[PDB]
C-alpha cells in the first residue's frame, strides 16, 4: 500500500526418515567334558 | 477478434506495469463495449 507490495519466498530443511530396528546378541555357546588320568 | 485480443494483453502488461509501481489502475471502457457487441455478433454468426 505505501511500502511496496512484499514478495513471498520458501525454504524447508531436510527431514530424515525415523525407523524401529531391533537386534540380538545371545550369550556364546560353551563345553563340558569329563576326562580320567592315565598312568 | 485478434485486434481487441492484442489490445486486451497490451492492457494486462500495462495492468502489470502500474500494480507494481503502485499507481492508480487506468480503466478503458471502449474495450468492454467492443467486447460485449461483438460477443453478441460472434454468438449468433456461429450459430449460423
Amino acid at each position: 500500500r505505501n511500502k511496496f507490495n512484499y514478495n513471498t519466498r520458501e525454504c524447508q530443511t531436510i527431514n530424515p526418515s525415523i525407523r524401529e530396528r531391533g537386534v540380538s546378541t545371545e550369550p556364546p555357546p560353551s563345553d563340558t567334558i569329563c576326562g580320567n588320568i592315565t598312568q | 477478434e485478434d485486434e481487441y485480443d492484442v489490445k486486451y494483453q497490451m492492457y494486462k502488461i500495462n495492468a502489470r506495469g502500474e500494480n507494481l509501481f503502485g499507481l492508480q489502475n487506468q480503466k478503458y471502457p471502449e474495450l468492454e463495449k467492443t467486447d460485449a457487441e461483438i460477443k453478441n455478433l460472434n454468438k449468433l454468426y456461429n450459430l449460423y
